[PDB]
């Protein structure tokens, strides 16, 4: 109940995401309904750097190379 | 030797508050048998009212300590000993624990509606049969069985939670000949009469039917919802009587004595009632009648 | 605000009897603390022995009462049950060992190691981890997180066979909302952070970090006890990582908080790294020390 439902969503979706300097989104989550979605007039949005640079102490982008294959 | 004859009826000597007919000196023996039917906390309201109706220093308080010590109570399911839990002692009250836990302990005692193949043992939570419900780990004719002990006087009985209108059987198993055949006893609603047979281990099928004559077994009722039969067995030299009461029914006093017995037991020292150390021959069919101890109904069975 | 300190470092306060200095009055709120460094046998051995020297009749006896009260008596091996199961204070024993049945124990307030796939960890009897076994079915485990000033812990290395075993804490950052761990390498001599994940056999983003004083000599070996230090300040947190009865094997080093911090109060997670299967490190909480009293 309540944070039920939150920890099973938080625990898998910000650690496998893009992270906080490089994206940035209004809201968390995403409703679903037509008619919820006009009641709640907020703007859904995200705003992206990709070459943010990057500060010390946070991971660097790898780059990884599919090799012989190409594909 | 008063005691041990008492044993075999549990269901007689608390029945209707009738414990507290029997004086000091005795009762404890009578706690300390291994042949009694009950659940502990039957037993256990019947030593707290024993210990009652007198004002209950000096003898007084070793006597309650004696008691409540051959009480078999640090064995019971533990859910049960919340109940009465008590602020006077814990001396022997002692574990309620660590026996149960570590997984070695004293006797049971008791034992009855014993649970093998296609039937399992409902406990209370910590040792006890109180049911025994049929089963289908995997409508086939089967029995069960229960444990010895040297009875010559039982008064076992029986409850029902839900049967689907009859369809049970009863009776006793006794190993009385040279090469065991385990001869049984097998009480039914449908061949109007006792149709004994023969055991040879294999719980799953029963083998060697046999029609009886010398049974008074009319059928006024079928059987219905929470009824207690009363199960009687009295050992003879020579026989061993059944009697397969109802218990508030004006009727239904089924009766039967069984086949010559080959051996006989004596313990002696002025009684030569003889013992056999039989089993019982509970049994169920259906999925159904999941059985077990009875309550200790409210007045009196015989005392009086 | 000494007991909330006293509490997170109970572990060097019950190892050489210094909680015997401590008065009736502290004791008892000490005892009540969700923090206490510990098991409860230590626990109980520790408070019959304070009352040893200054109490053990019915205000005494009473005085006894709520002491054994605050000790929750429901994480016990039946074993420690039957050794000292002193015939005054047996009602706790009754209601605590039913919900011992009953699987309604109340929480232990100290640190479990979690179970995972590859570091089993098995109880004697209670809620308390015994031992924690390095199997399979380098890998990292946490325990549970307090919220700390000052506060000791340690383990003792029952069996090794390579002797690689990383110690460390492992703190929440909040600042870039990450998990990154530090911890301290004897093979490298220095500390080192991390990061840690999900999954606990990945430790990412190796880094060295200097600025700390390490001296050691030896590989862990079996039956050697050690023992960890932390210390928040304003900005900065101690860490040491000794081994009890050898001057040769200590080392402290100063991290930077990168959350810089209530009086420094901060949630850390034990921490504890192994490679070598069927390593066993018994969580053993500085058994007495005893101060030899003449």
């Amino acid at each position: 109940s309540t944070g039920s439902a939150a920890q099973q969503v938080l625990q898998e979706i910000q650690q496998f995401n893009s992270p906080r300097y490089f994206t940035r989104a209004s809201v968390a989550r995403v409703p679903h309904s037509s008619s919820l979605q006009q009641k709640l007039h907020l703007p859904i949005g995200l705003f992206i750097r990709p070459l943010a640079p990057i500060r010390p102490g946070s991971p660097t982008v790898p780059s990884v190379n599919f090799g012989n294959c190409g594909v | 030797e008063a005691i041990r004859i008492l044993a075999g009826c549990a269901y007689a000597l608390f029945s209707g508050m009738r414990h507290l007919e029997l004086g000091p000196k005795g009762l404890q023996l009578l706690l300390l048998q291994d042949n009694i039917q009950l659940d502990e906390p039957q037993i256990y309201i019947c030593a707290n009212a024993w210990l009652a109706q007198q004002g209950v220093p000096g003898v007084q308080r070793d006597m309650a300590m004696a008691v409540y010590r051959s009480i078999r109570f640090d064995s019971m399911s533990p859910s049960q000993i919340q109940v009465c839990r008590d602020p006077l002692l814990d001396s022997l009250l002692l574990e309620a624990c660590l026996r149960k836990f570590s997984h070695l302990e004293t006797k049971p005692r008791v034992f009855p509606w014993q649970g093998n193949d296609q039937f399992t043992v409902e406990r209370d939570g910590g040792l006890y049969p109180v049911l025994l419900k049929r089963t289908s780990r995997s409508l086939i004719w089967a029995w069960t069985l229960g444990d010895s002990r040297l009875i010559n006087e039982a008064l076992w009985g029986i409850e029902v939670v839900r049967t689907a209108k009859g369809r049970l059987h009863f009776g006793i198993a006794v190993e009385d000949k040279t090469t065991q055949s385990r001869q049984v006893c097998y009480l039914d609603p449908a061949e109007k009469a006792f149709v004994t047979g023969t055991i040879t281990n294999e719980p799953t099928a029963v083998s060697y039917r046999t029609v009886q004559p010398g049974g008074d077994v009319r059928w006024y009722r079928r059987l219905c919802d929470g009824d207690i039969v009363i199960v009687r067995v009295s050992v003879t030299t020579s026989a061993i009587h059944l009697s397969i009461q109802v218990l508030k029914s004006r009727s239904m006093r089924a009766s039967y004595m069984l086949a010559l017995r080959s051996p006989v037991c004596f313990p002696g020292q002025l009684l030569q009632r003889p013992f056999l150390a039989i089993w019982p021959f509970i049994e169920a069919v259906n999925i159904g009648d999941t059985l077990g101890v009875a309550e200790l109904q409210v007045e009196a069975i015989d005392i009086p």
